Parts: structure tokens; C-alpha cells; sequence
């Protein structure tokens, strides 16, 4: 029906008996949002940071 | 000093020697950047 299939392993997955999940992604939306730190010392990515 | 204040001087004057004292702060990293 237009919402397409996503794969992912890390879905849990026991004797078969796996689960399907249906997301709506977006803040304006009020939907599911991810959540980040944005700045940080070292700072190689989005909330990733790498220090010596 | 002079000594017994010719003019002479001790020949064992006081010497003052700097201390150092210290203080480990630590903090965690996930509070400094949170």
C-alpha cells in the first residue's frame, strides 16, 4: 500500500516468531524522532566523539 | 642579614623553599559533555 518494507537483523528473531514494526518518522509531524548531543569534544559525527 | 646590626654579613642566611601542593579534580566524561 506504499509504505515500504525495511530490512533490518537487529529485529529480535526466536524459533521464527519475529516482529514487524510501522513507523511515522518526523518532529512537524509528531512522530518518532532520534535524539543526539551536538557538540562535543572531538566530534567525529553525529553524537560521536573520539578523544586520546 | 648583617651581623650584629665594619659591616659584616652571616654566612649561614636563611634560605626559603616554595612548597607545592596539588589537587586532582576529576570529572566524567558523559557529564562534561552532556
Amino acid at each position: 500500500r506504499g509504505v515500504p518494507l525495511i530490512p533490518s537483523d537487529k529485529v529480535p528473531l526466536e524459533n521464527g516468531k519475529t516482529k514487524i514494526l510501522l513507523l511515522r518518522v518526523g518532529e512537524s509531524r509528531q512522530g518518532v524522532v532520534g535524539l543526539y548531543q551536538p557538540n562535543l569534544p572531538g566530534e567525529q559525527g553525529m553524537g560521536l566523539s573520539v578523544r586520546f | 642579614q648583617v651581623k650584629d646590626a665594619f659591616v659584616d654579613y652571616i654566612d649561614n642566611p636563611r634560605e626559603y623553599l616554595l612548597s607545592a601542593v596539588n589537587t586532582v579534580v576529576d570529572v566524567h566524561t558523559r557529564i562534561s559533555d552532556l
